[PDB]
């Protein structure tokens, strides 16, 4: 049931960095484990990843720098609700 | 403007 | 000498923000400028992408000055805190903005203060994650004010503008018209809550510590509303987000924008309100607002849902399609709370559900439904709303519908509440009937020759057709 989303305005997309949002009641300890699990499964496939930030307090989840190749893998991790590719915002 | 920044890009 | 924008937000009878804190998520700021010095704390939270000194803090300083600046600010008192989520070229990321919103929440948990207002003078495309974080931060009780966006487009395609439970602000000029400049200008549509001054707005310039500059944008507009909000929350700190939104709407100048500037289909969806400070005149009053749903889309079984905030009551429910291909609407319960649901017809492009959502404490409201008989139902309590739906392809506290339609009455137990029903009919594209000054429109519907729909505009009921009769239900304490 986990889904992927990216910005509809193509010039504003920032591929290679993804926000992984976990299901609502997910605990910070699980978010961390899930990020590490991603990094381990990725490494076994030869991909470097970097966990930039772990979210808690509003949404549980994490921010990760990785190739989009890993998205199918990432959508299947436990607790994943959806994943969004990062994109640009601008002063108005 | 690109994109609507700093006073309408004007 | 008073800048035009500060006169514009001054109400027709009149007489801040220090108990309140306003967070700004923007570029870096010149915190020593004399407009804002000692009133703004730079957190030095910073999360910005790489480029690809005076210029760096121009945007933010100005907006900090619009909100709280001692000479040119709206809420001259107010305390501010700034987070840097925009780089020197004014570019940020969604991820950086989330981290910022999260930081505000963390700060609050660690050292709680009073009401918080968060100004997000920025926009990107629609973001599921960004909208959810805004919503989540709103349910925690924080007021968020955002820019509609400057693309002369529907604000629902942008975030945080499109984000539920947030006050979204468009920009008007000295002639009270929507700001438009070529292909750029204020966004509009049903995700804009109201407009505010956002052209030629003087404020702190980061060129020198006493300099001033005029800037334009939905950011400037949003800043007026953040200032207005800081004042309202200082006077009445217990306001929930919905009470604050109903007050901003109620105290706005109404029907002062010439809506010709907007695309035809957005005219009906876009609120014709220009923000203002509350008057010295304020005892309890009935506040209601009109909430348009997302368009249902063309599926045969499509439904549009218009919902009220948790602390509001749905007092009536109507619907509208440009084609008139419509199966009406009904009030149905959902999580112990009433929603307005509208039904698309076979072959319709889709429809909008249009709720009337009101702040009514001590109210006990229910729905009375009758299946097709004409068809009639009554409150056997005051009547606040009639709705009607049908399943066919074509054709005194009482509601009356077509003989082939179901009819739904919203009935409230509301002591201290008086309601009356006002009717008007003519030969005609649009018929109109208004409640009297001091009365609040709770329901708007058409007497049952082929109607596109009906909707409340402020305290005026509008019926649109291709012997038509507008019916307004008006209530007061
Ligand atoms: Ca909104």
């Amino acid at each position: 049931t986990a889904t992927f989303h990216r910005c509809a305005k193509d010039p504003w997309r920032l591929p290679g960095t993804y926000v992984v949002v976990l299901k609502e009641e997910t605990h910070l300890s699980q978010s961390e484990r899930t990020a590490r699990r991603l990094q381990a499964q990725a490494a076994r496939r030869g991909y470097l990843t970097k966990i930039l930030h772990v979210f808690h307090g509003l949404l549980p989840g994490f921010l990760v720098k990785m190739s989009g190749d890993l998205l199918e893998l990432a959508l299947k991790l436990p607790h994943v609700d959806y994943i969004e590719e990062d994109s640009s915002v601008f002063a108005q | 403007x690109a994109f609507g920044x700093f006073s309408f890009a004007g | 000498s008073i800048p035009w924008n500060l006169e514009r937000i001054t109400p027709p009878r009149y007489r801040g923000g220090s108990l309140v804190e306003v967070y700004l998520l923007d570029t870096s700021i010149q915190s020593d400028h004399r407009e804002i010095e000692g009133r703004v704390m730079v957190t030095d939270f910073e999360n910005v992408p790489e480029e690809d000194a005076s210029k760096c803090d121009s945007h933010g300083t100005h907006l900090a000055g619009v909100v709280s600046g001692r000479d040119a600010g709206v809420a001259k008192g107010a305390s501010m805190r700034s987070l840097r989520v925009l780089n020197c070229q004014g570019k940020g990321t969604v991820s950086g903005t989330l981290i910022g919103l999260e930081f505000i929440r963390k700060s609050q948990l660690v050292q709680p203060v009073g009401p918080l207002v968060v100004l997000l003078p920025l926009a990107g495309g629609y973001s599921r994650v960004l909208n959810a974080a805004c919503q989540r931060l709103a349910r925690a009780g924080v007021v968020l004010v955002t820019a509609a966006g400057n693309f002369r487009d529907d604000a629902c395609l942008y975030s945080p503008a499109s984000a539920p439970e947030v006050i979204t602000v468009g920009a008007t000029n000295a002639q009270d018209q929507p700001v438009t400049l070529g292909t750029l200008g204020t966004n509009f549509g049903r995700c804009v809550d109201l407009f505010a001054p956002g052209e030629d707005i003087i404020g702190a310039s980061s060129d020198c510590s006493t300099c001033f500059v005029s800037q334009s944008g939905t950011s400037q507009a949003a800043a007026h509303v953040a200032g207005i909000a800081a004042m309202m929350l200082s006077a009445e700190p217990e306001l929930t987000l919905a009470e604050l939104r109903q007050r901003l709407i109620h105290f706005s100048a109404k029907d002062v924008i010439n809506e010709a500037w907007f695309p035809e289909d957005q005219r009906v969806l876009t609120p014709n309100l220009v923000a203002a400070l509350p008057p010295s005149t304020h005892g309890w009053q009935l506040f209601c607002r009109t909430v348009w749903s997302a368009h249902s889309g063309p599926t045969r079984m499509a439904t549009a849902i218009a919902r009220c905030a948790p602390d509001e009551e749905l007092l009536s429910c109507s619907s509208f399609s440009r084609s008139g291909k419509r199966r009406g609407e009904r009030m149905e319960a959902q999580g112990g709370k009433l929603v307005c649901r509208a039904h698309n017809a076979f072959g319709g492009e889709g429809v909008y559900a249009i709720a009337r959502c009101c702040l009514l404490p001590q109210a006990n409201c229910s729905v009375h439904t009758a299946p097709p008989a004409g068809t009639r139902v009554h409150c056997h309590h005051v009547l606040t709303g009639c709705s009607s739906h049908w399943e066919v392809e074509d054709l005194p506290n009482q509601c009356v519908g077509h003989r082939e339609a179901s009819i739904h009455a919203s009935c409230c137990h509301a002591p201290g509440l008086e309601c009356k029903v006002k009717e008007h009919g003519i030969p005609q594209e649009q018929v109109t009937v208004a409640c009297e000054e001091g009365w609040t429109l709770t329901g708007c519907s058409a007497l049952p020759s082929h109607v596109l729909g009906a909707y409340a505009v402020d305290n005026t009921c509008v019926v649109r057709s291709r012997a038509v009769t507008a019916v307004a239900i008006c209530c007061r304490s």
